[PDB]
């Protein structure tokens, strides 16, 4: 499955992300956003599994919401601080057991958005 | 979200610690370090569905009736902990006063080339229960997920 992705922000600003799949069997996939601060780790954001479930990283956790269009997954981010600059990616998987706050578990990826 | 509770059982030395820690950290821990108790709770998705999975690594009665679903380890370069396999589900059925746990039989220390214990009589036994049987090494991560993954499966057909 192939992965698409759609800036500057003010402290307490909203911005929205889009991650457009393409692909066989879409309905089986589970999408993440993962995000890196310039030479840093790359850190769990937020997922979606198959079935609708959401989960979150808990320094996003009730600020940021993850959603799906029932072929897009979007991300959405409001009340941005400075410590919310980062390289933002999402990741899709159709694995039947995976751990979903690992980069690891993910074999297709977007190409970046840079957020500032 | 729906939360499971395994519990990993078996003889001193079979694997139990270092089967949990390739399956959450990924690492083979080489080291020799006796359990008391230990337990990990990790957010999974099984079969495209969220939930909780707590694990509990036991030393080889409380945590036979708090556990849904139990790891039944062996190695098989040791002969003795094969033995027990039997005595250990005849201690979680009496404790849960029960014939319908869910159980798996895990036959650990593959990647090893000195076996005491043929896979066939492993595979017989398991046969016997009705129980799935999964060969694994904690350190190549054969068929650790597969082993993790069937008993999740097991604890959620009887959920239902
Ligand atoms: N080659 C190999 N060594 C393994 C494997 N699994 C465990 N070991 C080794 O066997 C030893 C005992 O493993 P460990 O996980 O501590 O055992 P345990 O069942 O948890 N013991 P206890 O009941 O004392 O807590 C360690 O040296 C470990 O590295 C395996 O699949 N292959
Ligand atoms: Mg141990």
């Amino acid at each position: 499955v192939q992965l698409v992705e759609s800036g500057l922000v003010q402290p307490g600003d909203s911005l929205r992300l889009s991650c457009a799949a393409s692909g066989p069997s879409l309905d089986l996939y589970g999408t993440a956003w993962f995000r890196q601060v310039p030479g840093k780790e790359r850190e769990f954001v937020s997922h979606i599994d198959r079935s609708g479930i959401t989960i979150y990283a808990d320094s996003v956790e009730g600020r940021f919401t993850i959603s799906r269009d029932s072929r897009t997954v979007y991300l959405q981010m409001n009340t941005l601080a400075p410590e919310d600059t980062a390289a933002y990616y999402c990741a899709a998987t159709r694995s039947n057991f995976y751990f979903p706050r690992e980069d690891m578990s993910y074999d297709s990826w977007g190409q970046g958005t840079l957020v500032t | 979200m729906t939360e499971y509770k395994l519990v990993v059982v078996g003889a001193d030395g079979v694997g139990k610690s270092a089967l949990t820690i390739q399956l959450i950290q990924n690492h083979f821990v080489d080291e020799y370090d006796p359990t008391i108790e230990d337990s990990y709770r990790k957010q999974v998705v099984i079969d495209g569905e969220t939930s909780l999975l707590d694990i509990l690594d036991t030393a080889g009665d409380q945590y036979m009736r708090t556990g849904e679903g139990f790891l039944l380890v062996f190695a098989i370069n040791n002969t003795k902990s094969f033995e027990d396999i039997h005595h250990y589900r005849e201690q979680i059925k009496r404790v849960k006063d029960s014939e319908d746990v869910p159980m798996v039989l895990v036959g650990n220390k593959s990647d090893l080339p000195s076996r005491t214990v043929d896979t066939k009589q492993a595979q017989d036994l398991a046969r016997s229960y009705g129980i799935p049987f999964i060969e694994t090494s904690a350190k190549t991560r054969q068929g650790v997920d597969d082993a993790f993954y069937t008993l999740v499966r097991e604890i959620r057909k009887h959920k239902e």
